[PDB]
């Protein structure tokens, strides 16, 4: 579970065609640490594009 | 001050807030905070555009 806040003035990102490497390609990234059934934490990464 | 340039507390904790890149450098607020640094490397130079 994820709660967030957004900008009504925020526009849409520069470079429209989205890719995870470049900031300006999104609005906002989040982080959530998911562990599996062995023990190994992975880092799930949330991007957000108006 | 320390020798790395970190600004570190009397019992060697590093202070720890957003780090700047770029030319002019610019504050990344959506990554995640990291040891701030303060290097003594300089800048370059920009040319002029309006005048």
């Amino acid at each position: 579970s994820m709660q967030i806040n957004l900008n009504s003035t925020d526009p849409v990102p520069s470079k429209t065609p989205f890719s995870v490497s470049d900031a300006d390609s999104y609005n906002k990234k989040g982080t959530v640490t998911v562990y599996d059934s062995q023990g190994n934490a992975h880092d799930m990464n949330v991007y957000f594009v108006k | 001050l320390d020798e790395n340039r970190n600004l570190v507390n009397m019992q060697g904790m590093q202070l720890t807030g957003y780090p700047a890149t770029g030319t002019p450098p610019t504050i990344q607020q959506g990554a995640n905070p990291a040891p701030i640094t303060i290097p003594n490397t300089l800048m370059a130079a920009k040319s002029t555009t309006t005048a």
